């Protein structure tokens, strides 16, 4: 449809925009607020290649976790939760759901080591307290 | 619509399914009930026991008075109140058992193992109060067994004396501290300073101070016992939001003298040809014939002397001195125990860098335990397993190559946080001292930035065929056993499994690292937070890729 394409020109403005601007953050933008849908939810396939282009995307963007998005934090939890509750959308997957969470060790934790204690405890207390929450 | 209700809500009661798994105590080998096993532990010398009711005799077995306070405990204690009296109890036996060295102490070992189901059951159950004076009747323990306090490295023939009774319970007894300490962490983050007592951190230095024994054989179950300790502890740091709290009670010295003993830890080595074998000590982990089997959680690999845990009670004979468990009786078909005791270490070591990084974390600012020393030796670190790896864990086809990848990109993350931001320790000295390393540990990263390694499909799967084959055998093994839609597959999850174990066995190769982590290593040297290189030098690194 319309973003089988989004997601190939994504991994190409990823190679196009590499290094020897920065409108990359739109497309993150764009591509947190382009997955809570059903209108294509049992084609597996395209989610997948958008959202594991999103994993690379952030991949070669560690640095837009430490943006600080206004909440008090960086843009890693607002990007975690978000990630979370599109998986409340998608829960049952297997795989799905175990890339997913790859997806996040490579995303959330890459933020973490690249940062210190304000990364660490902004996840920390996130996770522990939502934990807490649902128990 | 509505939740629907139960007419006869049958909870078994948390004491219940206590009693459960501790009559049902059992240790891997030791094929009993436990409880049972106690039962087979008479002791004649003392004939006078009582500390919460706990009568004792000639032949009359220790275990007879646990089942004895197990049962009527159930309905006078509650929960908790039952794990610490246990706790005191049967600590009150650890140790005049342990200061009454007439006698032998098959006791405390299985007693111990009863304290780690104690421990265990909960987390949340298990009270911080018992739970501190556990470890500290452990230390009045080792107090009263002075003579067998370490492991002092020919009286020592093949003859299981004291090496099955008290040495076997000194494992026990370190993993006793691990796991206790382990249920610390467990506990929530908002009640541990209770727990943070320096009469707690200075008897755990004490026993730290004797398990990495780098002037004595330390014995490596003890090592790992200790070494997951420290994790313990600095993870119940992480913790404590008031953190400040906790770090003001663990001294700077206590750091020190701690993350010496681990470095002198990381940098002992990791070789399964002669993991189990007595040869060149204060380098090789021995864990030989000498010694070598669980604990209380350690799935050290075979459990060889396992099922001689069972025959230590002679499970056939009343006995008031431990059956014999033969030292070398033991097992051996192939190395695969070996290949998952260099797993075991390298998590060991793993455990060692990852309150290093965690510890870095943390004081990100000014401290006086990032002192760059930190930088030094965990940058050799980082370098010298990078090493290894493309060298001589290339081919080597094991699993154990994972996990040697897992050390060498967690210390880059650590050193990485290091160069980033907390320069603020960083002088000169350990630049140079230092800078083959860190700008090394960048280029490796740097290189593989080529991409056209793969590019494909037809060549990695091959490597992977080449070198990876054991872990190749383990995704076949995962997409056979170990996972649920491994069937009739939505054309996305399998090219997630190639992708993933290409780019795995890449990892392998020290080439096609993550990008984040070729980044990760590109940073250090080309953000200028420091210019290790001098336009000079950089250009002198830049070659050996292109540019």
């Amino acid at each position: 449809e319309s973003h089988v394409k989004y997601l190939d020109e994504l991994i190409l403005a990823i190679k196009d925009l590499n290094s020897g601007s920065l409108k990359i953050l739109n497309t993150l933008i764009r591509n947190l607020k382009d997955q809570r849908r059903n209108n294509i939810m049992k084609n597996d396939t395209i989610f997948s290649k958008t959202v594991s282009a999103l994993a690379l995307l952030l991949e070669y963007n560690p640095f837009l976790l430490v943006m600080k998005d206004s909440n008090g934090n960086f843009e890693i939890q607002r990007l975690i939760d978000d990630f979370l509750n599109i998986s409340v959308l998608n829960y049952d997957n297997y795989h799905r759901i175990w890339f997913m969470r790859r997806k996040l060790g490579s995303w959330c934790k890459a933020c973490v080591e690249f940062y210190g204690k304000p990364a660490k405890f902004q996840l920390t207390a996130h996770f522990e307290n939502t934990m807490n929450l649902y128990e | 619509n509505m939740v629907p209700l139960n007419p006869n809500r049958i909870i078994p009661d948390e004491t219940s399914l206590f009693l459960e798994s501790i009559l049902l105590h059992q240790i891997i080998g030791a094929d009993l009930s436990t409880i049972e096993i106690l039962n087979r532990l008479k002791l004649d010398y003392i004939t006078e026991f009582k500390f919460k009711n706990f009568v004792i005799a000639k032949g009359a077995p220790i275990g007879k008075s646990i089942v004895s306070l197990l049962l009527r405990c159930k309905k006078t204690l509650t929960l908790d109140r039952f794990i610490d009296t246990l706790l005191e109890d049967i600590a009150v036996l650890i140790k005049e058992i342990s200061v009454h060295p007439n006698e032998s102490k098959l006791a405390v070992p299985f007693l111990v193992a009863l304290m780690y189901q104690i421990v265990q059951f909960r987390p949340s159950a298990t009270h911080n109060l018992a739970l501190k004076d556990c470890f500290l009747f452990i230390c009045d323990l080792i107090r009263i067994y002075h003579h067998v306090l370490k492991v002092p490295i020919h009286v020592e023939p093949q003859i299981f004396q004291y090496e099955l009774i008290d040495y076997l319970i000194i494992s026990y007894s370190f993993d006793l501290l691990e796991g206790i300490l382990r249920v610390l962490q467990s506990h929530p983050k908002q009640t541990y300073m209770e727990f943070f007592d320096e009469n707690i951190l200075k008897s755990f230095e004490f026993v730290y101070k004797l398990a990495l024994t780098i002037s004595y054989k330390p014995m490596v179950n003890v090592i790992f016992s200790a070494v997951e300790v420290v994790n313990i502890i600095t993870s119940i740091i992480l913790n404590m939001d008031n953190s400040s709290d906790l770090k003001s009670l663990i001294s700077g010295s206590w750091w020190r003298d701690c993350i010496t003993r681990l470095y002198a830890l990381l940098e002992k080595e990791i070789k399964s040809g002669d993991v189990y074998n007595e040869n060149v000590d204060t380098t090789t982990l021995h864990m030989s014939k000498y010694h070598d089997f669980f604990g209380l959680i350690r799935n050290i690999g075979d459990n060889e002397l396992g099922g001689l845990i069972s025959k230590l009670i002679y499970t056939d004979r009343l006995q008031s001195v431990p059956r014999v468990i033969s030292k070398e009786d033991i097992g051996f078909t192939a190395p695969i125990i070996g290949y998952k005791m260099e797993k075991w270490l390298l998590k060991l070591k793993d455990e060692v860098l990852n309150i290093f990084e965690n510890l870095l974390m943390i004081y990100g600012d000014d401290a006086t335990i990032v002192n760059g020393e930190m930088l030094i030796h965990s940058s050799k670190f980082l370098s010298r397993e990078q090493a290894l790896m493309i060298e001589r864990y290339v081919g080597q086809d094991s699993p154990n190559l994972d996990l040697r990848c897992h050390l060498i990109e967690h210390t880059l993350t650590i050193i990485y946080r290091l160069w980033k931001d907390h320069f603020k320790q960083l002088r000169e000295e350990q630049i140079k001292q230092v800078e083959s390393q860190l700008i090394m540990s960048l280029w490796r990263f740097l290189v593989c930035q080529t991409e056209t390694v793969t590019a494909n499909e037809r060549e990695m799967r091959d490597h992977r065929h080449l070198v990876d084959s054991l872990h190749d055998l383990t995704i076949k093994d995962q997409a056979s056993y170990y996972e649920d839609a491994f069937e009739d597959l939505p054309e996305y999850i399998e090219e997630e499994l190639k992708m993933q174990l290409n780019k795995r066995t890449g990892r392998i190769m020290q080439v096609k690292y993550d990008e984040k982590f070729q980044e990760m290593a590109r940073t250090i040297l080309e953000s200028k937070s420091f210019d290790l290189t001098t336009l000079e030098e950089a250009d002198s690194l830049y070659i050996s890729m292109g540019l």
